């Protein structure tokens, strides 16, 4: 067993643009084994209906999965993607930057 | 789609 | 332009959780187009893509029998696995596998692959010749002894020069205006001072189909030694990627991003400015 921590990766699907509603993302990938935990964060507090994509694998063998919601960017509020797994001594966050 | 064949057990 | 199709396989125990998880997806380039989840509720192939919509009730049925099938295959092997390595039937384990088959530029079998693996390691798997396996340690041994004697191997041939070549192509004509599309990259570039003496130049990439892409920072017309971010999925079909250099302040026009993609009729080249 070689346990892959997984890479994170936060953005919006489309250029971010207060009022226009957006889906935010979060990519996680490279990771094994395949249970985890991702979460949208808004302000601190967890979003309720997130969605992901099926469960895939890349040639290394470790897994990716895409998880999104339905949002409208603004300032000045705050996301972030939580992510917990077995490879990570404690859950990961990683802050939202439309700035990227 | 998928193969058609029954997939031998390791 | 080069096609593909994979159907990638993952089937995972879970002592203390219930009965083992089985999931399978199917690709046509680097576009999803099925899946089958165990713990859904259909218990049936599910389409995940407009194109494949409209497909009768003839081929989803023939596709749910078949990933049933599979399936049952991984449960009988996850145990066997067990018993191979001496493990307690305690601990989780993860099965997986990997085939399809690649079509050159003509639409012409390239070549095919069946790759199988135990707890993210390499088990055993097809050779190229699509005749002679490779195991990866004594374990696979008897496993490749077992599928030698079945001859396994001309019946995945079979499937990987054919049947999967033949579909590969009704796909892509099924799917023409998504599948046998390519969508030129938009790009911009972001000028962000991180400090005082040193900013990042971001070079972005969005809304690119397919996947395959290039992005080069070059000082003065030279090569940079640089963070390429992993290309991501932006969840409605399309890719996005950037790259970032950090350059001394004043020292901007000294920068050129360089993008490269298939839907572009030439390189394109972008400056701060």
């Amino acid at each position: 067993m070689i346990q892959r921590t997984p890479k994170i990766q936060v953005y919006s699907r489309h250029p971010a643009e207060n009022g226009k509603s957006n889906f935010l993302n979060c990519y996680v990938s490279g990771f094994h084994p395949s249970d985890i935990e991702v979460d949208l964060l808004k302000n601190g507090e967890r979003i309720e209906k997130v969605e992901h994509s099926d469960l895939s694998f890349s040639k290394d063998w470790s897994f990716y999965l895409l998880y999104y919601t339905e949002f409208t960017p603004t300032e000045k509020d705050e996301y972030a993607c939580r992510v917990n797994h077995v490879t990570l001594s404690q859950p990961k966050i990683v802050k939202w930057d439309r700035d990227m | 789609t998928l193969a058609c064949f029954v997939l031998a057990a390791v | 332009g080069s096609h593909s199709m994979r159907y990638f396989f993952t089937s995972v125990s879970r002592p203390g959780r219930g009965e083992p998880r089985f999931i399978a997806v199917g690709y046509v380039d680097d576009t999803q187009f099925v899946r089958f989840d165990s713990d859904a509720a259909s218990q049936r192939m599910e389409p995940r893509a407009p194109w494949i919509e409209q497909e009768g009730p003839e081929y989803w049925d023939g596709e749910t029998r078949k990933v049933k099938a599979h399936s049952q295959t991984h449960r009988v092997d996850l145990g066997t696995l067990r018993g191979y390595y001496n493990q307690s039937e305690a601990g989780s384990h993860t099965v997986q596998r990997m085939y399809g088959c690649d079509v050159g530029s003509d639409w012409r079998f390239l070549r095919g692959y069946h790759q199988y693996a135990y707890d993210g390691k390499d088990y055993i798997a097809l050779k190229e010749d699509l005749r002679s396996w490779t195991a990866a340690d004594m374990a696979a041994q008897t496993t490749k002894h077992k599928w030698e004697a079945a001859h396994v191997a001309e019946q995945l041939r079979a499937y990987l020069e054919g049947t999967c070549v033949e579909w590969l192509r009704r796909y892509l004509e099924n799917g023409k205006e998504t599948l046998q599309r390519t969508d030129a990259p938009k790009t911009h570039m972001t000028h962000h001072a991180v400090s005082d003496h040193e900013a990042t130049l971001r070079c972005w990439a969005l809304s690119f189909y397919p996947a395959e892409i290039t992005l080069t920072w070059q000082r003065d017309g030279e090569d940079q030694t640089t963070e390429l971010v992993e290309t991501r999925p932006a969840g409605d079909g399309t890719f996005q990627k950037w790259a970032a250099v950090v350059v001394p302040s004043g020292q901007e026009q000294r920068y050129t991003c360089h993008v490269q993609h298939e839907g572009l009729p030439k390189p394109l080249t972008l400056r701060w400015e």
